[PDB]
């Protein structure tokens, strides 16, 4: 329901459906190529990706929120392993950012990395190639 | 509709935190009927004097005509001991010694009470104030009402809203008096822009451009129509309240030129809300209500008293730091930050040449410092 | 007719729902001294699950079964060591030790 | 209605031409509106009409 | 709960507020100026250097990706070697850009920088775009001499200001050659200037001094700041002797 | 509340219990030993002493609530009367009385006048003659900010 400014949702959280869909597609493609669709249920990965997308579209007023807050606001039952998938995706994004000179100089973290998801997705190919040049398996 | 539900015997709603709403107007009659209250004149006299006390008490309360009860007088007055709190085993003596020790530790002189001197003078304004004429003296048993407000936000941002002022008003006075007596620097603000011509004299302050002001007391919105320029701000509050089933019952509207403080069925201590000039808000609290005493000011018109004008820190000029600011810049060409402050001498030399030609592109407005009323 | 005995509830938005496909049967955890008394009960009774379940009011039959299977998969050496030693069948002293363990865990919860 | 109050509101939305009041361009063309015949944004219409 | 009784999670807004805010009546909600912090300085430095390095790398990275796409599409071996050499040149360019010292990539004060980007992304909407723009243009920059005066530039400063008429301090500061912002030298000029003070007191000013007392004085305390605000030239320190 | 006074009131309340009867002579005998009216003058008089005496009167009348025993009622009444009568400071801080508290003193004064304790009723008659009450709806002012 984040696409419409209903009375139950503050106008600040509203977003464009097309941009959000594109961002979530890029995020899940990054996940698909990084071995995050094999074995694990899709729904948690999709939820983590769309949450990261919604956050990156306006980190100012959304970075303070969490996955549970987003799910409650969207009125959608959050998958239990969604937290683990979100953590793994954030770790992958961090490992990718370490290769970008300016981001590696920023010395970002699991929380402040969400804002730079745009630049990461822009050059996801070389970044994931470099990350795999140093695979993904269960912890 | 008559006075809303309320009992003139205030019973607490939350013990010691708030009380149920009650018709304050009835207090002027209730407590004055439960007790005669006569004697609001300070007629205390400067032998036959004891004969009056006899001829009174021997028939009112005491049955014995012997003046043996004067033991109280001779003990209280004559046996009263220019003294130091020492040589006795009392705990108040101990706390007084601790206070004196802390004073002798750092405090050098007693003239550090200007913040207290404020309230002292504002209270002395209420004593010894004789009326202008016999027809202007307050009547016996007049109801008095106290009130507090919190306009500014300049105080601590990381703290509660403690530091602002308290007021005092009489019941018999009209509500228009309380409306026009409330002082808020927002009314001194001026619209438009001044960079085009700083020499332009203020043509009209917001006090006249926007006179609309209303109160909110238990669903009773009292509007004002003294002047033809004001507007009914309550038109949106009723629409937004009746548009959705928010649980707020219908609110009753009335005028201010025909309503008195007596019919105010309100709670004491509850944080009411008063607003003026569109959206300027002031959280209000009716703290206490009492009848007139023989020690209060006798002038009725002079009693919208601002009994406690809270201190305020005037903004200094960011350039010289030795004068009060009057102009805030916007889109400045050299200010390190946009909300810079400048005084008259600094504002002119900043962007105006000898003949007053506007230099560079910038915006400026007349910053009426809140200290104007403080 | 009921006079306000139930409270309204929102349940299912009739929309896309998560596919749980899981039933997490609540299994009471195992304490150290509890595991020790369970091991000595095994050594005293053997591999009879019915008797163990009977003498274990704090546990369930399936819980004892899973614990025994895990100990066999992980600590089979301790299982064999316990099966080598023997001790007179103790139904009464076993209940006394159960009460002692209950008091011990109550004390541990008080701390 | 008092003259000053009327004279006060009219200056907000109407602009004087040859002793006559004319409504401001932005009032007739809100920023989210465009030309019904060409579709150019209201900001262009504001400049042209003024 | 301090602001408003209506302060629900989603609070409404009235129509008169639009008119109030349209006429430039900014009175209180915009004067909340705050100071800086060391972590804020570090964040601003990192954000600006990262913005510059990103603007420098983006074209090179895009060209490298295009070269990869082309060498994956083209089949001729000669063109393959040509594109490999081109990507090696681009690789060395990217390397020497990533290994560039952080003094040349800082540019100047008025260098082309996206302030809204750094404000909304890096600062997370903590500081306005202009609030960081000005802070990096005049407050935070290596080209600003942080050393204090030597009591040798005020003479030339005031001489040039009297020769020019005190109209544009910027040009005066540039001609004086102090390598500091106008607001940094003016604070010391007006601190050494003598015209700020006043002199022997006249008789007519006593009327104003007594009126400002009969009108807003309080007990034994006299708010001399009100006098400094109304009466020009008189500071706060020696203005108390006028009533002591 | 002033912490130092919460102990002084309880200390002087011991001498109130020491009294054998309610006749005002016991208070005249007490005054000679427990000169509670020492700080009434002090070394400085300002809002400091003003707030001091205000809080003192308030917390002392607080001990006049119903649950206290008759002897403690008489003690508190006489203490407040003497305090108000010894206020030589510029302002005359009158005791603050709550509307609800104006019910106990009614039967208190009735029992005092019916017992023929002429002094007990004359003290209240003089108190009323001085107009030493602050008629308020509540005994104290409070806010929710804290």
């Amino acid at each position: 329901k984040l696409f419409q400014a209903s009375p139950s949702v503050p106008a600040k959280y509203v977003e464009d459906k097309e941009k959000m869909l594109s961002r979530t597609m890029q995020l899940v493609e990054l996940a698909n190529e990084t071995w995050l669709v094999t074995g694990r249920h899709p729904l948690p990965v999709i939820t983590a990706a769309t949450f990261l997308a919604w956050q990156s579209l306006q980190p100012a007023d959304r970075l303070s929120c969490s996955l549970a807050r987003f799910c409650k606001l969207a009125n959608v039952d959050l998958p239990y392993p969604a937290s683990s998938r979100l953590q793994e995706l954030l770790a992958v994004l961090l490992r990718m950012a370490e290769q970008l000179a300016w981001l590696r100089v920023l010395r970002l973290d699991k929380r402040s990395v969400v804002k730079h998801i745009g630049d990461l997705l822009q050059h996801r190919q070389s970044l994931v190639r470099s990350a795999f040049r140093d695979l993904l398996l269960p912890p | 509709v008559s006075g809303s539900g309320g009992c003139n015997f205030p019973e607490y709603e939350l013990p010691e935190l708030n009380t149920r709403a009650f018709h304050v107007g009835a207090f002027g009659e209730l407590w004055r009927g439960r007790l005669r209250g006569a004697g609001d004149l300070s007629l205390r006299e400067p032998a036959a004097d004891s004969d009056r006390e006899d001829a009174a008490v021997a028939r009112d309360l005491d049955c014995s005509l012997e003046a043996a009860a004067e033991l109280r007088a001779v003990c209280g007055l004559d046996k009263l001991k220019e003294v130091i709190p020492e040589n006795t085993d009392l705990v108040t003596l101990g706390v007084r010694k601790r206070f004196l020790e802390h004073r002798e530790e750092t405090i050098t002189i007693d003239r550090a009470c200007r913040q207290e001197t404020f309230v002292y003078e504002m209270e002395s304004h209420a004593i010894g104030k004789k009326p202008e004429n016999s027809a202007d003296m307050i009547e016996e048993g007049e109801l008095i009402l106290s009130v507090n407000i919190l306009y500014p936000v300049i105080f601590h941002k990381h703290k509660e809203h403690k530091p602002y002022q308290t007021m005092l008003v009489l019941g018999s006075q009209k509500l228009t008096q309380l409306r026009d007596s409330i002082r808020c620097v927002s009314d001194l603000q001026i619209g438009g822009e001044f960079s085009n011509t700083p020499d332009q004299a203020p043509e009209h302050i917001s006090k006249d451009l926007y006179k609309s002001a209303f109160f909110y007391f238990e669903g009773t919105f009292y509007n004002d129509k003294r002047y033809p320029e004001c507007r009914d701000l309550s038109r949106t509050i009723i629409e937004w309240s009746e548009s959705h089933d928010r649980g707020y019952g219908k609110f009753q509207t009335a005028r201010m030129e025909d309503f008195t403080f007596n019919d105010l069925c309100i709670k004491l201590g509850f944080p009411y809300l008063y607003c003026h000039q569109g959206d300027c808000e002031h959280v209000i609290v009716i703290t206490d209500i009492r009848l007139v005493h023989h020690d209060d000011c006798l002038d009725r018109t002079l009693y919208p008293l601002l009994i406690k004008k809270h201190w305020l820190w005037t903004r200094k000029c960011f350039v010289c730091k030795m004068y009060t600011a009057r102009w805030v810049t916007n889109n400045d060409s050299f200010a390190p930050e946009d909300p810079c402050f400048f005084c008259d001498v600094c504002f002119r030399m900043l962007h105006y040449d000898s003949e007053g030609n506007k230099l560079g592109e910038f915006l400026a407005y007349p910053y009426v410092d809140p200290g104007t009323f403080n | 007719c009921v006079v306000e005995e139930n409270d309204p509830i929102f349940e299912r938005g009739s929309t896309t729902t998560y596919s749980s496909f899981r039933k997490n049967y609540y299994s009471k955890p195992w304490s150290n001294k509890e595991t020790d008394m369970f091991f000595l009960a095994i050594s005293m009774v053997g591999t009879d699950f019915s008797m163990i379940g009977q003498l274990f009011p704090h546990r369930a039959r399936i819980e004892i079964k899973n614990k025994f299977k895990r100990e066999e998969k992980t600590n089979g050496w301790r299982i064999d060591k316990a099966f080598q030693e023997k001790r007179p069948f103790d139904f009464d002293f076993f209940a006394h030790l159960l009460q002692k363990v209950l008091a011990e865990e109550e004390k541990r919860k008080q701390k | 209605i008092d003259s000053v109050a009327v004279l006060r509101g009219i200056q907000k939305v109407a602009m004087l031409v040859q002793g006559n009041w004319v409504v401001k361009s932005d009032i007739l063309y809100p920023k989210d509106s465009s030309s019904p015949h060409s579709g150019v944004p209201a900001e262009v219409l504001c400049r042209g009409r003024d | 709960y301090f602001k408003d009784k209506v302060t629900g999670v989603g609070p409404p807004a009235n129509e008169d507020t639009r008119e109030k805010a349209a006429q430039g009546i900014k009175a209180f909600e915009e004067l909340l100026v705050t100071k800086w912090k060391n972590w804020e300085k570090a964040l601003l430095r990192k954000s600006v250097v990262s913005d510059r390095l990103q603007r420098l790398l983006q074209p090179k990275l895009l060209k490298l990706e295009y070269l990869h796409q082309k060498q994956s599409k083209v089949s001729s071996e000669l063109e393959r070697q040509a594109l490999e050499k081109q990507g090696r040149e681009a690789e060395k360019e990217i390397q020497d850009i990533n290994q560039l010292p952080e003094e040349a990539l800082l540019g100047n004060r008025l260098d082309s920088h996206d302030w809204e980007k750094i404000s909304n992304i890096n600062f997370e909407g903590s500081r306005s775009a202009e609030e960081i723009r000005k802070f990096w243009q005049n407050s935070e920059h290596p080209s600003i001499n942080k050393q204090e005066w030597s009591r040798e530039e005020e003479e030339r400063l005031q001489a040039i200001a009297a020769a020019h008429g005190h109209l544009e301090w910027q040009k005066i500061a540039e001609e004086l050659g102090t390598s500091r912002s106008a607001f940094q030298c003016l604070q010391k000029f007006q601190q050494h200037n003598k015209a700020l003070k006043r002199k022997e007191w006249t008789e007519e000013e006593d009327r104003m001094l007594t009126q400002l007392v009969q009108e807003m004085r309080v007990g034994s305390h006299i708010p001399y700041r009100r006098i400094v605000y109304y009466m020009e030239g008189r500071d706060s320190m020696q203005l108390i002797y006028r009533w002591t | 509340t002033p912490p130092g006074l919460q102990t002084d009131c309880e200390a002087l309340l011991s001498r109130f219990q020491e009294t054998d009867s309610v006749r005002f002579e016991d208070f005249t005998e007490l005054w000679r030993n427990m000169k509670f009216g020492t700080i009434f003058c002090g070394r400085m008089r300002n809002l400091e002493k003003n707030m001091f005496t205000k809080e003192a009167l308030a917390l002392a009348w607080r001990y006049f609530l119903p649950p206290y025993t008759f002897q403690i009622r008489v003690g508190a009444l006489y203490l407040l009367y003497g305090l108000y009568n010894t206020q030589l400071c510029q302002p005359k801080q009158k005791i603050r009385v709550a509307l609800k508290d104006w019910d106990e003193v009614l039967k208190f004064q009735q029992d005092l006048v019916n017992a023929q304790h002429f002094d007990a009723a004359y003290i209240f008659r003089k108190l009323r003659l001085d107009r030493a009450f602050h008629f308020t709806a509540m005994p104290k002012l409070l806010s929710y900010r804290m």
